[PDB]
């Protein structure tokens, strides 16, 4: 019935600082090693820092040495990870984890250390020197005549969370909304496509609704054969 | 930092004996842990070292190559698996590169569509021609971009779905971001798809710009 709750994340442009936090619940923080492990979007797992809160022992990965400060509060049962002089490629989801024990194990037999039984669920940290901009949405309009396909192109929007549905929740079967990829411009770009019978053109209306909560922006583009 | 995991993106179906291998960091018989990461969820632990020991997940230690041989494969397990070690040096923790298991099905060929950029876009000042590989199985596919019969490189971007809940197939989004000026300087634009399903590279194209 124990849990890890991790907070702090958000957007900050490179060179700034952004402190993380990890509330621990249900177990004794001072008899369990605490580690911060991050995962860049679509990349693997990369360890960041580790602490033995009781004795204060600290350990970092050399990709980040000299910038991050891992810390713990025994009274508040919460472990911190001060991220300083943040770099552009630090963008990842930062996880908080647990390990077992042993002053003896730490010093002498550290390799034979048991696993990370409980992790939190994550806090997202994005670093970019780019203002938040709503997406400009562009139609795709098929000219192909059986079953043809059409879609939208939402491009040049910051930050990530963008949602696409078709005909206000109607078109579900065949909806293929891709995952966004951030362009060289620093802004993300995305495309949604759907499969429909060739008969549907000239009969059915097709409109994608794209909401961008961070910019407080909703856009609708009707897609019609040219 | 980068541990070597021998399968990178290998796929099988439910009820299959699958083995994943990990290269070690230092040399000394160390401790090993493995994690399951389902998409958009936090990783969870499976097994540990020394005494490795449900019925399916089992770890084995061969020389410098640690293994996670899962025997009875259930649909709940299709996920990504990571290998992690503790190194008694800098008190550092190092992970494997991750290995994903996607479902295995018969072979499906892409439904290839090409869309020239919208007029609403080129007045703004950028042209984004997009190609659509639609529901296909093998996930391995080459999408070559030919403007005026010249395979342009260093401008396209790719995007893939994970897998459809019904057919367990993929889709690809090649997006070419050419400037408005450099878009209208050429006429024929083509998208070339090389994939295992199709017998010969299938290309769909259009003709506008000059």
């Amino acid at each position: 019935e124990v849990q890890l709750v991790e907070s702090g994340g958000g957007l900050v442009q490179p060179g700034g600082s952004l402190r993380l936090s990890c509330a621990a619940s249900g177990f004794d923080s001072g008899a369990y090693l605490r580690h911060w492990v991050r995962q860049a979007p679509g990349k693997g797992l990369e360890w960041v820092a580790s602490i033995y809160p009781s004795y204060g022992y600290t350990s970092y990965a050399d990709s980040v040495k000299g910038r991050f400060t891992i810390s713990a509060d025994t009274s508040k049962n919460t472990a911190y990870l001060q991220m300083n002089s943040l770099r552009a490629e630090d963008t990842a989801v930062y996880y908080c984890a647990r390990s077992a024990a042993s002053y003896y194990g730490y010093w002498h037999w550290y390799h034979f250390s048991p696993g990370m039984d409980y992790w939190g669920q994550g806090t997202l940290v994005t670093v970019s020197s780019a203002s938040t901009k709503g997406p400009s949405v562009f139609p795709l309009a098929p000219s192909s005549k059986g079953t043809a396909a059409l879609g939208c192109l939402v491009k040049d929007y910051f930050p990530e969370p963008v949602t696409v549905s078709w005909n206000s929740g109607a078109l579900t079967s065949g909806v293929h909304t891709f995952p966004a990829v951030l362009q060289s411009s620093g802004l993300y770009s995305l495309s949604s496509v759907v499969t429909v019978p060739s008969s549907s053109l000239g009969t059915q209306t097709y409109i994608c609704n794209v909401n961008h909560k961070p910019s407080n922006t909703k856009v609708d583009k009707k897609v019609e054969p040219k | 930092i980068q541990m070597t995991q021998s399968p990178s993106s290998l796929s099988a179906s439910v009820g299959d004996r699958v083995t994943i291998t990990c290269r070690a960091s230092q040399s000394v018989s160390s401790a090993v842990a493995w994690y399951q990461q389902k998409p958009g969820k936090a990783p969870k632990l499976l097994i540990y070292s020394a005494s490795d020991l449900p019925s399916r997940f089992s770890g084995s230690r061969s020389g410098t190559d640690f293994t996670l041989t899962i025997s009875s494969l259930q649909p709940e397990d299709f996920a990504t698996y990571y290998c992690q070690q503790y190194v008694s040096g800098g008190w550092l923790i190092t992970f494997g590169q991750g290995t994903k298991v996607e479902i295995k099905r018969t072979v499906a060929a892409p439904s290839v569509f090409i869309f020239p950029p919208s007029d609403e876009q080129l007045k703004s000042g950028t042209a984004s021609v997009v190609c659509l590989l639609n529901n296909f199985y093998p996930r391995e596919a080459k999408v070559s971009w030919y403007v005026d019969n010249a395979l342009q490189s260093g401008n396209s971007q790719e995007s893939v779905t994970e897998q459809d809940s019904k057919d367990s197939t993929y889709s690809l989004s090649s997006t070419l971001t050419l400037s408005k000026a450099d878009y209208e300087k050429h006429k024929v634009y083509a998208c070339e798809v090389t994939h295992a399903g199709l017998s010969s590279p299938v290309t769909k194209s259009f003709n506008r710009g000059e």
